[PDB]
Parts: structure tokens; sequence; C-alpha cells
């Protein structure tokens, strides 16, 4: 049946490999709270500028 | 330029972590040998450095 295994070793699991991945436009200029990713924070909408 | 390393304005980078779950006590480095390629005559084997 062509099977397939993965491993996760898991001894390095805190590392760069999540993969969540999610997407929604955002816009400034208004009393919002928000927070994607992660650093323990709130900021303003609109992606990209400086 | 005139200093060969006590001066600098950079900035250093970290690329990636890696485990080694190994108890590690000693290091050595490693070095190339070029190949010199002699004539029949010598009879010898060199390298240049």
């Amino acid at each position: 049946y062509r099977v397939v295994v993965l491993s996760f070793e898991l001894l390095h699991a805190p590392a760069t490999v999540c993969g969540p991945k999610k997407s929604t436009n955002l816009v400034k200029n208004k009393c919002v709270n928000f927070n994607f990713n992660g650093l323990t924070g709130t900021g303003v909408l609109t992606e990209s500028n400086k | 330029l005139v200093r060969d390393l006590p001066q600098g304005f950079s900035a250093l980078e970290p690329l990636v972590d890696l485990p080694i779950g190994i108890n590690i006590t000693r290091f050595q480095t490693l070095l190339a040998l070029h190949r010199s390629y002699l004539t029949p005559g010598d009879s010898s084997s060199g390298w240049t450095a």
C-alpha cells in the first residue's frame, strides 16, 4: 500500500520547525488588539513598512 | 587594514543550533596537504603547505 512513516525524533523540539501558518488582511488606524506568531505583544495593523 | 584583529566594527551572527549528546573534553583541527607532482627520479613524496 506504499506506506510512508515520519520520524519526529522530538529530541530537539524547541527549534524553528513550526509551521502553523495563517493569513488575514490587516487595516490600521483603529483601536484594535491582535497577535500572531509570537513575541508577547500587541501592535497596529497593516503588513510591511520599514 | 593596519590592524589584523584587535579592532573592527561589525556584528557576529548565529546560524544553526545543533544538539550533541556526548561528553566533549578535547578538540583538534585539520589541515589540507596539497599533493606535489614530482619527477620520477626524485622517488619521494612531498606536500606543499
